């Protein structure tokens, strides 16, 4: 099987560097080097993310889409930056304006064809394609607009292969941009209707989870990114490993989406202990479920405790008892019968790889489909209206060839999306 | 004389590798000896690959190892219809190529995992295409039906109410081994909170050895495969008996091993030892095939059973005077060199049809409704060449399986 | 407040059924349809009551046979009249693959077998042309589309190979962007478009849906001042794919929408079909369902499933108001 990553925008891009920083080491691939793999198993399934050309050069099969040179020229001028074949860099030296409209209708719409071109060169690579990984932020141009287009096109070209989306939904407390809800509401819209698996991460849900669950005092972006990339590795790549009970994107999809919206999840990693001290090793297993299922530790902003779950997928990856795994999951399902929805006898989807995260003994990625994420699109949707009402920075959109009915559309859509999700919380 | 076997679904393949292990182990045929007599099907390469990479690597022909690099999908539909279809031909071909090479066979011991994609769906049509190509044989499918509370897949029931209805009108005798109810045995009758799948497999890998292996093997009271279905199914519904083993004692902890027949047989009817969460909560047995192996005196049996026939609290069906098929083999069991199985010199792999499953099916049917009641993951099948028909019409199916297993009992 | 009208129609045996020596398990008497289960002959037969029951299992020589003209003059004229009153209307055919949905909606453009759509169009123009009040003028616009795997194709514009985008107008509801809407001034012109549209469909189990829309505008001219008050009614005639993925999203979603409405959030947006027909299902529209039924024993489950969805549809109720 296979997949082809997609680094839309700067963020989605910045993260690319971290997702590939990791993944590679979790596959023994040095900058341009080959497979130094401490083992021999980190190779029989690599294909999922690379391509064979030389014999020591397995190049990441991702796409780097962005209308701001400097960015990709920071990712390509640093560490692992020199492993991507230049063909991968689909830049847009234009003005990468922070407008969803500027990267979806006017500026991005041009650079698109020169992207799809490659997304096809990579898809028609070899063997059988599974789906595409998509990273980006719903709070900017090259991210929400242009990346949200990249998919609307992808999903017309292969409505068969899957589409996981890793979105950095606009954090609450403080917005790292101003129109944010504009660029956001507009991209979520496109998401709820193309990709079929979305993993929403919040820069501040991370800080928290990174400053209190990792006594880490100076959580640089690199970190946040790093933590995130840690989860997306547990998801995909991982399951493309052996296991007593293994799954793969689809299983994950076909066990997690009760209703076609596409629904968005909230990823959570397992061993998340501070370096030295904490290295408690309390990782027998009840310790991992202890972790994963708590409020804090959910990369999302919202707290599960604020709304039932529809599905859950503990994708563990480290030798354990299909008994102490299958078992724990249960008590968990009974101690919290309250929030776990009922019309699904077994919400949880236990998954079990074998080999764990390179240096760790036992981990377990969590992919939750809780109704709690209602209280986020609400947020976003609110911010919109409060500012849409006055058409705040709307001239930067319309003036870019947009529509007063376009914004209406998205909000509503994504706004209805909130509605539905409640239809199950009840 | 023989009995081919088709291990379908990752699980049916893991269990397969296991049951297949125990085999050579008690036949003195190391890694590289003769030639198996089965096949392996899966729509996820990486798993059958485990049989291609791991142990018992060269004991198979890359011809009896079928794979569909494509996608597994934990959904019946896709595995049965859409994808699973493409492979079937090829699959069949082997069970027609392997079915020819032999000499007057008896049937195909099928190994699948009820609630899976490749295991539920696919087989559904595999057994389907068999019942027509060899209606004149035995179709005993050995299943691992849905843990009563510890299921895995979110949809499981969708996949198991569908493998039951499609296979029902095609199997001869469906053996059932409950994944969870086997754990209990690993906790309560062997002690270990560290049971790897690789163990449950060693277990069924045992109970199964008692079925084919040893039985098709000479003895003081041989029992052919046909024998089963005959002495085991009272009615055409591909009736599903339950597998049970007796000396499930730990090869470390306790040691009373020397547990004469009189004991090991009583240890079969206590509900805490039956590889199935179908505790005889009321289910009246209606036929049991006590397969013994090792040093056993026919009188010991034709007495140990007599004592039972008169315990009454073990209430057998009405319309059934005597429902005890005593199968005696010679060669004692054969435990893994150093797993965790005791290793006695006699065992009792008793299987049976019990009005008990009236439960197990019930509890699994109900599940289904809850979700169907909201269509839950329905769009996943529809979009895979299925319809509101196949679901609703396979629900009605089992409905008359809840009435069937009710009527054939509880009444006189 | 107007409930969804529901009719059931049983057709003659098809080749498949005759070949299996199928027996008829459907019985009709008055507004009651009873289905016998061939599997469990001694179980009590299930009975259903509907607004209309069309026994079309035999032939026109039969006195109790329901012909094309009779089905139309019944439910068809009823809906057409509602359109003249100013209400939006919808008639959709539902049922198992091959049960007779297309025969009922389109029929054959030959001697005596025209379905509801051609007859309604002919009736619509005949009525408009018999108008004797010169203060009344009319306009008729038509659109014809196909929904296949959630994609929309314009049947009156085959030149185009792009699938049209289904959108939500911020104030006016769902619509197909760039879908052809042609004005027609005669039954012959609209029938040519219908014929042209039918030929460009795909292309033998259908898994596409066809939606034929008519925008009927009535203009009343008031003599004294010169304002012209408009009266607009949208007539949607739907021929659904049969019931037995992206290929089946619409049909399954419709089932859920129908169940939800009968139960009274609704997943209208879960599919293009339920999205576009949102107002006809639970909105301001006089709607009718024509459930096509196979008469054969071999199709018991499918037929029973259809009778049950038609039974729920009967329970749907919609708030209607005239568009004046
Ligand atoms: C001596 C020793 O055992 O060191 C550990 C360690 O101290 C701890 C604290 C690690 C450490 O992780 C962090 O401090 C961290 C920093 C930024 C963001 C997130 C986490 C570690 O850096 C991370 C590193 O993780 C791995 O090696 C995994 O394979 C992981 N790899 C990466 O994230 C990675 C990092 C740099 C370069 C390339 C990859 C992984 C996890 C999931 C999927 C794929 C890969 C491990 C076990 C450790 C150190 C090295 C200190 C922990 O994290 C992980 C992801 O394992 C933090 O809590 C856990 C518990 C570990 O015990
Ligand atoms: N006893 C036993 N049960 C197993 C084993 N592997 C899986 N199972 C059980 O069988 C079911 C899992 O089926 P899956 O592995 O998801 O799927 P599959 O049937 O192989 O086919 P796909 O869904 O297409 O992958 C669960 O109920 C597991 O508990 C095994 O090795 N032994
Ligand atoms: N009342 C009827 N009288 C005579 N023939 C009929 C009647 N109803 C249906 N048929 C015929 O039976 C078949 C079913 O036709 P249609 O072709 O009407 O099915 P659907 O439209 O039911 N099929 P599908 O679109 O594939 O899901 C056709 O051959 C029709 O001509
Ligand atoms: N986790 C994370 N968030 C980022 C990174 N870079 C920008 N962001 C977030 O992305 C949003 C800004 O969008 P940006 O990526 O600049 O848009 P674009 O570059 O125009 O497509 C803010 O909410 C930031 O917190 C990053 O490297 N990691
Ligand atoms: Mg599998
Ligand atoms: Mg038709």
């Amino acid at each position: 099987r296979e997949i082809v990553h997609i680094q839309a925008g700067q963020c989605g891009n910045q993260i690319g560097a971290k997702f590939w920083e990791v993944i590679s080491d979790e596959h023994g691939i040095d900058p341009t080097g080959s497979y130094h793999g401490d083992s021999d198993l980190q190779l029989e399934r690599i294909n999922v993310y690379y391509n064979e050309a030389a014999g020591n050069k397995y190049v990441p099969r991702a796409i780097l889409v962005d209308l701001e040179p400097g960015t990709m020229d920071s990712v390509r001028s640093g560490p692992f930056g020199q492993i991507f074949r230049p063909d991968n860099f689909v830049f847009g030296q234009s003005g990468a304006g922070n407008n969803w409209a500027k990267g979806h209708y006017t500026e991005g719409a041009e650079l698109v064809d020169s992207v799809l071109d490659v997304v096809r060169k990579e898809s028609e690579s070899c063997d059988c394609l599974q789906g595409f990984q998509l990273t980006h932020s719903l709070g900017g141009g090259t991210g929400s607009g242009m990346g949200t287009l990249l998919i609307s096109k992808i999903r017309e070209e292969y409505p068969d292969r899957i589409m996981n989306t890793f979105s950095v939904v606009p954090s609450p407390k403080v917005s790292d941009t101003v129109v944010e809800p504009y660029n956001a509401t507009l991209s979520v819209h496109q998401l709820v209707e193309n990709t079929d698996e979305t993993y929403c991460i919040d820069n501040e849900a991370l800080y928290d989870i990174c400053f209190r669950t990792l006594k880490l005092t100076t959580p640089t972006y690199g970190d946040l990114n790093h933590l995130v990339s840690a989860t997306m590795s547990g998801v995909t790549t991982c399951l493309r490993f052996p296991g007593q009970l293994n799954a793969d994107l689809r299983k994950l999809a076909v066990n997690m989406v009760p209703f076609p919206r596409l629904h968005f999840f909230m990823p959570g990693f397992a061993p998340l202990t501070s370096r030295g001290s904490q290295q408690y090793r309390a990782l027998t297993v009840p310790e991992l479920t202890q972790q994963m299922f708590d409020a804090k530790n959910m990369m999302a902003a919202c707290d599960p405790r604020h709304g039932r779950y529809l599905t859950v997928a503990a994708v563990f990856r480290g030798r354990m008892s299909m008994k102490e795994v299958d078992e724990q999951m249960l008590n968990v399902q009974n101690k919290n019968s309250s929030y776990f929805v009922e019309w699904i006898p077994n919400n949880v989807k236990t998954a079990v790889c074998d080999i764990p995260p390179r240096g760790l003994k036992m981990s377990a990625t969590f992919i939750g489909n809780s109704t709690a994420i209602q209280e986020l699109f609400k947020r976003i949707s609110e911010q919109f209206t409060a500012m849409f009402r006055r058409k705040a920075f709307l001239h930067w959109y319309t003036g870019e060839g947009m529509d007063e009915m376009e914004f209406t559309e998205a909000e509503s859509n994504m706004n209805d999306l909130v509605s539905e999700y409640q239809q199950y919380q009840d | 004389r023989e009995c081919i076997s088709i291990h379908v679904g990752q699980a049916g393949v893991q269990i397969g590798n296991a049951c297949w292990e125990l085999y050579c182990l008690e036949h003195g045929i190391q890694p590289d000896g003769h030639v198996p007599r089965a096949v392996f099907v899966d729509l996820e390469p990486t798993v059958i690959d485990e049989v291609r990479t791991g142990t018992y690597r060269q004991l198979f022909h890359p011809e009896q190892l079928i794979t569909g690099k494509e996608d597994a999908a934990n959904n019946y539909a896709r595995g049965h219809y859409t994808i699973g279809k493409e492979i079937i031909d090829l699959v069949l071909d082997r069970i027609r190529k392997l079915a020819d090479q032999c000499t007057g066979l008896q049937g195909f011991s099928v190994f699948h995992s009820f609630g899976g994609g490749t295991g539920s769906g696919f087989t559904s049509l595999l057994m389907e295409r068999l019942s027509v190509d060899y209606g004149k044989k035995s179709k005993l499918e050995f299943s691992i039906y849905p843990a009563p509370q510890v299921s895995t897949a979110v949809v499981e029931p969708y996949n198991s109410i569908l493998t039951t209805h499609t296979t029902l009108e095609h199997s001869d005798c469906a053996f059932m081994v409950d994944n969870e109810a086997i754990y209990d045995i690993c906790r309560r009758n062997l002690d270990i909170e560290r049971p790897t799948y690789t163990n449950l497999n060693r277990l069924i890998g045992q109970i199964v050895s008692s079925i084919t292996a040893s039985l098709r093997f000479d003895g003081a009271l041989n029992v052919d495969l046909t024998e089963f279905q005959t002495n085991l199914v009272p009615y055409p519904r591909a009736h599903f008996p339950l597998a049970t083993y007796a000396p499930v004692i730990s090869a470390e902890k306790a040691y009373h091993e020397q547990l004469s027949v009189a004991e090991i047989t009583n240890a079969c009817f206590e509900p805490a030892n039956q590889m199935v969460k179908c505790d005889p909560r009321h289910g009246k047995y209606m036929a049991c095939c006590l397969l013994y192996r090792g040093d056993v005196v026919p009188k010991d049996v034709n007495a140990a059973i007599a004592t039972i026939k008169t315990k009454r609290t073990i209430q057998f069906v009405d319309w059934c005077p005597t429902g005890f098929k005593v199968g005696i083999n010679y060669e004692p069991p054969t435990v893994v060199p150093g797993g965790d199985l005791a290793k006695v010199q006699r065992a009792v792999c008793m299987l049976s049809n019990t009005t008990a499953i009236a439960e197990a099916w019930a509890r699994l049917d109900h599940k289904f409704d809850l979700m169907y009641a909201k269509r839950a993951f329905v769009h996943w099948y529809v979009g895979e060449g299925m319809e509101e028909g196949e679901f609703s019409e396979a629900r009605e199916d089992m409905a008359a399986l809840e009435k069937d297993y009710e009527e054939v009992g509880v009444d006189s | 407040g107007a409930s969804v009208k529901v009719a059931v129609r049983v057709r003659p045996f098809n080749s498949r059924e005759m070949s299996r020596d199928s027996k008829c398990i459907i019985q009709m008497s008055g507004s009651t349809t009873t289905i016998v289960n061939p599997k469990q002959p001694k179980e009590t037969p299930k009975s259903f009551s509907f607004d209309y029951s069309y026994w079309s299992h035999t032939s026109p020589e039969d006195i109790n046979y329901a012909s094309q003209k009779q089905v139309y003059r019944d439910i068809g004229e009823e809906m057409l009249q509602h359109a003249f009153e100013g209400y939006n209307v919808c008639i959709f055919a539902y049922g198992q693959t091959g049960a007779g949905k297309s025969y009922t909606m389109m029929g054959k453009q030959e001697k005596d077998q025209q379905g509801i759509i051609p007859q309604l169009c002919e009736d619509l123009f005949s009525r408009i042309n018999d108008t004797t009040n010169d203060n009344m003028s009319y306009s008729v616009e038509v659109s014809y589309m196909e929904i296949y795997c959630e994609r929309v194709r314009d049947l009156l514009n085959p030149k185009n190979k792009g699938n049209l985008r289904v959108r939500e107008h911020p104030l006016l509801g769902p619509y197909v962007e760039d879908l052809s809407k042609l004005a027609v001034t005669s039954y012959n012109d609209i029938q040519d478009l219908m014929d042209s549209g039918n030929k460009a469909r795909t292309v033998t189990s259908s898994r596409s849906h066809a939606v034929f829309n008519i925008i009927f505008t009535q203009k009343r001219h008031d003599a004294e001042t010169n304002i012209t008050t408009e009266k607009v009614s949208k007539i949607s005639l739907v021929d659904l794919a049969g019931s037995e993925a992206n290929i089946n999203k619409s049909l399954t979603t419709l089932g859920k929408v129908i169940s939800a409405l009968a139960e009274m959030f609704i997943p209208y947006r879960d599919s293009v079909l339920t999205w576009l027909l949102r107002e006809n299902l639970g909105g301001n529209s006089r709607t009718a369902m024509v459930a096509a039924l196979s008469p054969a024993d071999i199709n018991y489950d499918e037929t029973l499933s259809t009778l049950r969805y038609a039974d729920r549809a009967k329970q749907i109720r919609n708030t209607v108001s005239v568009n004046l």
